[PDB]
């Protein structure tokens, strides 16, 4: 956000990819942790719909839509 | 005639120079010669000590001139003139008056390459006045915690005093 | 070493003075010897050299000075003899060895053993050139069992290390001596050359060799000549630009002339075979020469010719020429990237490098440039050129300008985006330097323009946070692209000194902003010292034993450079440094960075604060220690600039309440701060307050607290109409024009109702 | 110990002060001496060149941290000498009263040292204000 | 213990005392203003003065340690979370013990001499051909091809590995052309690559030959080169668990 706020030169647009495929990534990983055992959802103070959705809205902003990776309407594979 | 009096520090570059003090006469009445009209009075023992060593020392930035004080044993008794500490360690013997003034200055200079054996005799025996001086630094506590040395040079003065016919 | 006659004699009578003792004597006879031979008496050194041995034999130290004393005598053989004694005794040190094949290679001797010497010493020392070349004639005398022990010693020596032009040279010249012209080029072909391919020898010497390749493999064709002919060209192109970089001026000439005669040579290739890359290969060319052309006559122009402006009008033409050379696109065919890929880089340092000179010469007059285009564009102003830089020599047809009569040239000014991305090109294989990003920055000042500095920084650099870091530390990570920048900016006004005096006290005319061949120190060697000890030792490149002094020193003058401890810098340099984070931090919307900028700016407030002190006690601020700035005590700041300089730090203090958090102290510090910046931040904040209010649900409060954001920022938005209409400095000193003022007070009140007009409480 | 000084002045503030600060003070609480480190004093003079004053400076800030770390401790004589080379006439007189303020409640008769102690600091406190400007009125 | 402050004017230590010194110098070239060297290497020159030689020759090589090309961190916390310093840090470790190894090889040939069981030669190669004969001449069991001049050419190439001359291996392996099988190539190619790349294939082929024959031949010297060559297991002990 703090980039988009101002130009938005080569070196940043690949910074702001770099930042946004890491990110999908961290949500995919938090999902199958989340997945994986319960004790996410005590540990965790942020449900997991709000994190499926801003995954969904990364993916979106991002352009792809398969299923390889973070799926549409599933979070896990 | 000039070359005698004033003596600005030497600097010397690849040419023929030949001033300062005496120009390669005999160290004593050099080093006497510096103490009475090269320096001002306001000066004092460490700086015309300092002012000698950056005579007589190569890191002027040319080629010295001049003469280093020898150890006195007998009639000038060292080796050579206007020699750096960087040409001197290698086996030429240090002087014995700029030792004691170091020493009165301060402790904290390196002392365990330093005082040669010989006790101002062209022969390493006989140490009388050198651990004389010795036994009253360490009285006075001005030495540094190395016993061999004290070891051997006790060591020496028994056999020495044993050999010559002595006991208590 | 004051040393004579009697001076020795007197040495010799105090040290027996000094001995009381035959052994003693004996023993002392290590410097006998040596007074001896300085008093030449080699019958009494060599004696006292015997009565040493006689009391302590077998030593290598007496053995050494016995063969470095045969040796300055003549003996050789004694000294071989000394030396294979000390050896076989304690082979402890390689100097004898290194000795024995000095003597051995300076006698000449065809034997097995001496080969077999001569491979032990190069196999100890691999280094050192007179050992080297001794050993190279020495193998080069034998024949081909010795050029197999060269090769291998060579091949060891590259593969350890990246050999010498020397080396290179002399095994280029062996290579060429038995008829390798297969092997010299598969040696050459190694990528391991772009950075040794700087010696005019090693150069002249590998054209020689491809010459001669071309001439015996007359016959067939494939793209290795072709490569081999651009890597000619290549290694052409840099003995012209060695040669403008050296202080000579014939060697300069010589190489203009060598390249002008190869442009003529290569005017046939493009309508010879393999016309594809071969076009730009000779745009290329082309462009490189008009390069070197106008690198000669600035040099010309500065040793002092003619007319300074008709001495820059050819130099912008050549630079108009290079830059309307047609950019490399892509290549048809393959199979010469290898050399295509450097020349590729070397155009677009070209495009980059015509592109700014162009911009400085212009300044902001652009009808220069079609003046210059429709003046000296002509037969005659060619000519005219050629007689300048040639002295009326040669003939016209050796260049393409003299081949086709070039009348005319289309208009074509260099586009902002163009330029910067031919310098990034350019960077991208020149890896950074302190002189280029000088001139860039000394460029980008005279034309009035933000220099990317930031892109050029994480290209020539490891990219590293720009976040809240230290400023005592060496670490690259404390070394940030943002005080790499300051930096920069402070050599660049520094140098602007020099460019702002000399010239204009000359004449009001001078082609500012120098080449990089034709480049000077600038700024102090003391500031490049300390650049080139930052970038070896972020790129862990330094010698080993010397990175620890390099490390010091780096982190001792960074508490002098940065003000952390004891210093006594200019407040001149301290207050633009400060006002130029405020405006960086003010410009960009990043958190982090401007949280960055502005506790840089208030720790250099914090550092003036003591030289404001001094300043108020009439006292002026004395010279910086180590020369770094070229401001002194001649421009100190007066009494009256204090107040400006407290208002200054004041805002800053509420810019960074704002960007904090601290919203009604950032508040009511604009209001006290009578500045029209604090105004718009006000005006700001109220408008961003309305936007944020707006964003969500109005159902009736929300709706009423959103009416009165938006009647306080229309009154805010009436007085700053009002005082830009009292003085039209409010777009001069904002970075927003006032058209967006204008919209942003026409939404507010289409926002509020049609019940009022323009410039309304 | 300016070896020492010289590592233990490149860490900054933690938790108030210094760590460099609180091991010279304790330093010189414990050893008393400052004729040669600090400077000398002929009997009411300023402040000399010493040893750690020829490679730090703040000394005369330094100097008045110390005399009122020794005065807050309990020290009176060395620190009005402290004061009186570092040219405090303030402090001076300040502690000087600050020091006969508790014995004019008690007996004045020469029976031990503190009266003559009083009498010596009186002396040194009325020569440096005739040498030199005074207090504040 | 350790050299406390000794109560006034007394006697210290002479290491101490030139260290202080040393470091008054420093403090006055700071205050001077001039660009200091550094202290480490007048350190080194004090303990090279001084007639202490085991600790002179222990702040020697700390001091050829510390000289690597590494960028100074900040604090140990900095220089364990980094990963590329780490390596880095190890690469130069290994170097130095390599170079250690050699300097140990050197003084064993200076102490052995010239005349004693062909003592050292000058070169790398030569000294260690001559180390090779000091420690053992006779030819050890399990010997595979030929030997160069009757010589262990499994301990000699193991002896080259230790020491870290890969020109003196090239030689080696020059010399030895039907004096060994068919991987000589394999061999010059392993010296001359720093990242060690000799063919995955080849390097797997390698290391199935080493764990199918390879295993229990009477030769530790040519086992651990040829382990050391395919890259198997992370610890292989033959003999060398003797106080070395």
């Amino acid at each position: 956000e703090e980039i988009e706020n101002d130009c938005l030169p080569a070196e940043e647009q690949e910074e702001f990819q770099e930042c946004l495929l890491k990110c999908k990534g961290f949500l995919k990983m938090i999902c199958d942790e989340y997945s994986a055992y319960p004790s996410i959802a005590t540990s965790l103070p942020v449900p997991v719909e709000t994190v499926f959705e801003m995954l969904d809205s990364v993916k979106q902003s991002l352009g792809e839509a398969m299923d390889d990776h973070s799926p549409a309407f599933m979070e896990n594979h | 005639v000039f070359c005698l009096l004033s003596g600005t520090p030497v600097w010397r570059s690849s040419d023929n120079r030949s001033i300062n003090v005496c120009s390669q006469l005999d160290w004593k009445r050099t080093l006497g010669i510096h103490l009475w009209y090269m320096l001002p009075p306001t000066a004092t023992v460490a700086q015309a000590l300092h002012m000698y060593e950056q005579a007589f020392q190569e890191q002027e930035g040319g080629e010295p001139y001049a003469c280093y004080p020898l150890p006195p044993y007998l009639e000038d008794c060292g080796f050579s003139f206007g020699d750096d500490p960087s040409a001197k360690f290698i086996s030429l013997q240090r002087d014995v008056c700029v030792h004691l003034l170091k020493l009165y200055s301060e402790r904290q200079y390196d002392l365990c390459q330093l005082l040669d054996p010989s006790s101002a005799t062209p022969d390493p025996l006989d140490y009388r006045l050198s651990w004389h001086m010795w036994m009253v630094l360490q009285a006075l506590n001005y030495t540094h915690l190395s016993g061999h040395r004290q070891g051997m040079l006790h060591a020496s003065y028994a056999a020495q005093l044993e050999n010559v016919g002595l006991w208590e | 070493m004051r040393r004579s006659k009697a001076e020795i004699q007197r040495y010799v009578e105090n040290a027996q003075n000094s001995a009381s003792s035959p052994r003693e004597k004996s023993m002392k006879g290590f410097l006998f010897a040596r007074l001896y031979y300085e008093a030449k008496e080699y019958e009494l050194a060599k004696r006292s050299v015997s009565s040493y041995i006689s009391v302590q034999e077998r030593d290598p130290k007496a053995h050494r000075f016995l063969g470095q004393l045969f040796e300055i005598e003549g003996n050789v053989e004694k000294a071989v003899g000394c030396y294979k004694r000390s050896l076989e005794l304690n082979p402890t040190q390689k100097d004898l060895t290194l000795r024995i094949a000095e003597l051995i290679c300076t006698l000449n001797i065809k034997d097995g053993r001496a080969e077999y010497w001569v491979e032990r010493a190069s196999k100890l020392f691999p280094g050192s050139p007179e050992i080297y070349r001794l050993k190279e004639q020495l193998l080069s005398s034998q024949g081909e069992a010795g050029w197999n022990q060269l090769f291998d010693l060579i091949q060891a020596e590259l593969f350890a290390r990246p050999n010498d032009v020397y080396v290179n040279l002399k095994l280029v010249d062996l290579f060429l001596s038995n008829q390798r012209l297969e092997e010299a080029v598969l040696h050459c072909l190694k990528p391991e050359r772009r950075a040794l391919r700087t010696d005019i020898e090693w150069c002249s010497c590998v054209v020689r060799v491809f010459k001669e390749y071309l001439a015996s493999k007359q016959g067939q064709k494939n793209t290795n000549m072709r490569m081999i002919t651009k890597e000619l060209l290549l290694a052409q192109c840099d003995v012209v630009f060695l040669t403008l970089s050296k202080k000579d001026v014939q060697k300069s000439k010589e190489a203009l002339e060598r390249f002008d005669q190869a442009l003529l040579s290569v005017k046939q290739s493009v309508s010879g075979t393999d016309a594809s890359d071969l076009s730009v290969t000779f745009y290329e060319m082309r462009g490189h020469y008009y390069m070197h052309a106008g690198t000669l006559l600035l040099k010309m122009a500065q040793s002092c010719e003619v007319q300074w402006k008709a001495l820059i009008e050819p130099a912008a033409l050549c630079y108009l020429l290079a830059y309307q050379v047609p950019k490399p696109k892509s290549k048809p065919v393959k199979g010469d990237d290898n050399g295509q890929g450097f020349l590729e880089e070397l155009a677009f340092d070209r495009q980059s490098k015509s592109g700014h000179l162009l911009l400085t010469l212009s300044h902001g007059k652009q009808n220069f440039i079609s003046e210059i285009i429709e003046t000296f564009a002509n037969q005659c102003g060619q000519s005219i050129l050629l007689k300048f830089l040639f002295e009326d020599n040669l003939s016209m047809q050796d260049s393409f300008m003299g081949s086709d009569d070039i009348s005319y040239v289309e208009n074509r000014v260099p586009d902002l985006s163009e330029l910067s991305q031919h310098d990034n090109g350019s960077l991208r294989i020149h890896n950074g330097d302190l002189q280029h990003l000088t001139w860039l920055g000394l460029q980008w000042h005279f034309l009035s323009t933000l220099p990317p500095l930031r892109k050029w920084l994480k290209q020539i650099f490891p990219r590293v946070p720009q976040e809240t870091s230290r400023l005592e530390s060496n670490i690259p990570e404390s070394i940030c692209l943002l005080d790499l920048e300051v930096f920069l900016l402070a050599v660049v006004q520094t140098s602007y000194l020099q460019l702002q005096d000399n010239n204009t006290t000359a004449d009001p005319n001078r082609p500012r902003c120098l080449p990089l061949p034709i480049c000077k120190q600038l700024f102090t060697d003391r500031q490049r010292s300390w650049w080139d000890a930052v970038y070896s030792l972020i790129t862990k490149k330094a010698l080993p034993g010397t990175s620890a002094k390099l490390r010091s020193v780096i982190q001792h003058d960074l508490t002098t450079l940065r003000a952390q401890e004891k210093h006594g810098l200019q407040p001149a340099v301290l207050v633009n440094w400060a006002r130029g984070l405020h405006k960086t931090g003010y410009s960009l919307n990043s958190f982090y960075d401007q949280k960055e900028y502005m506790g840089r700016c208030v720790h250099y407030w914090k550092k003036l604060l003591p030289l404001l002190d001094l300043v108020k006690q009439k006292k002026s601020i004395p010279e910086p220690v180590d020369p770094l700035f070229k401001h002194f005590h001649n421009k100190d700041i007066k009494v009256s600039e204090v107040k400006d300089l407290e208002d200054e730090a004041c805002i800053a203090f509420a810019t960074l309440d704002l960007v904090d958090g601290k919203t009604e102290d950032a508040i009511i510090a604009f209001e006290s701060v009578k500045n029209v910046v604090a105004y718009w931040n006000l005006a700001l904040i109220y408008q961003r307050k309305a936007e944020e209010i707006e964003n969500d649900c109005l159902p009736a409060e929300e709706q009423e607290e959103f009416q009165e954001c938006l009647l306080k920022c229309k009154g805010f938005l009436k007085m700053i109409c009002d005082e830009y209409s009292a003085y039209p400095s409010i777009a001069t000193s904002l970075p927003v024009p006032v058209e967006t003022v204008f919209e942003m007070l026409d939404s507010v009140k289409q926002s509020l109702g049609e019940a009022m007009d323009d410039h309304s409480p | 110990a300016l070896q020492y000084f010289y590592f233990l002045r490149n860490e900054k503030d933690n938790q108030g002060e210094s760590m460099f600060l609180r091991c010279v003070s304790e330093l010189v609480i414990e050893s008393r001496e400052f004729d040669m480190l600090l400077g000398k004093l002929e009997k009411d003079g300023s402040r000399k060149p010493g040893a750690i004053d020829k490679f730090t400076r703040d000394t005369k800030t330094i100097i008045n941290k110390v005399a009122s770390v020794a005065e807050n401790k309990g020290l009176f004589e060395e620190a009005a000498k402290l004061y009186d080379l570092a040219k405090n006439p303030d402090k001076v007189l300040e502690l000087t009263n600050k020091l006969l303020s508790p014995v004019v409640s008690q007996i004045s008769a020469p029976q031990s040292n503190r009266e003559r102690l009083k009498n010596m600091a009186l002396a040194i406190a009325e020569r440096y204000k005739s040498q030199g400007v005074s207090a504040e009125k | 213990i350790s050299e406390s402050g000794a109560p006034g004017r007394s006697s210290l230590d002479n290491v101490e005392m030139a260290y202080a010194r040393q470091m008054y110098m420093y403090n006055e070239k700071v205050v001077s203003g001039h660009l200091q060297p550094s202290l480490v290497d007048l350190c080194t020159e004090a303990a090279e003065r001084l007639d202490d030689k085991n600790v002179s020759d222990l702040w020697v090589m700390v001091k050829q340690m510390t000289d690597v090309p590494l960028i100074p961190a900040s604090d140990t916390l900095k220089s364990r979370c980094s990963g590329q310093m780490q390596m880095a840090f190890v690469r130069q470790a290994l170097n130095y013990l390599e170079q250690s190894y050699k300097n140990y090889t050197l003084i064993s040939v200076f102490a052995n001499l010239q005349q004693a069981q062909l003592g050292g030669v000058p070169g790398t190669y030569n000294l260690v051909r001559s180390f090779l004969n000091i420690r053992l001449p006779t030819p050890i069991p399990g010997l595979q091809d030929g030997e160069i001049e009757g010589y262990p050419v499994w301990a000699l190439i193991y002896y080259c590995m230790r020491c870290g001359d890969l020109m003196a291996a090239q030689q080696v392996v020059n010399r030895a052309q039907h004096q060994l099988g068919d991987f000589k190539n394999c061999f010059q190619e392993y010296i001359h690559n720093k990242d060690r790349r000799l063919s995955p294939t080849t390097e797997n082929k390698l290391r199935l030959h080493y764990r199918r024959a390879v295993r229990a031949s009477t030769d530790p010297y040519k086992r651990a080169v040829y382990c050391i060559i395919g890259r198997c297991d992370v610890s292989d002990n033959h003999s060398e668990v003797a106080d070395k």
